[PDB]
């Protein structure tokens, strides 16, 4: 969660693929921070 | 007049200067390891 | 008259202070671990 917010934030693209590997996931994908 | 004329114009590549530094800055965040900080 | 002139000055070294920056900006992607970014 908090990783993908992190990487998502800076562009590391790499990180950003691989968090997003699991299938039929979209919770984690649309979270809000604070 | 003409003091303060070229001092933009030495302001103005100043910037620019920084501009192209920002940029190279996010490269560093943009290619890097991080696996001590795993958060 | 005097106190753009010092500015001069006090903007010279400063910008020079970023160009020695600049330059090492660059040594950090000179230098660097990049192996999470296959890409």
């Amino acid at each position: 969660k908090s990783p993908l917010h992190f990487a998502a934030s800076y562009g590391r693209i790499n990180t950003c693929q691989r968090l997003l590997q699991d299938i039929s996931d979209t919770r984690l994908l649309n979270e809000g921070d604070l | 007049e003409m003091e303060i004329l070229k001092q933009k114009y030495r302001l103005k590549d100043l910037t620019f200067l920084l501009e192209k530094q920002h940029e190279l800055i996010k490269l560093i965040i943009q290619k890097m390891e991080i696996i001590s900080e795993t958060e």
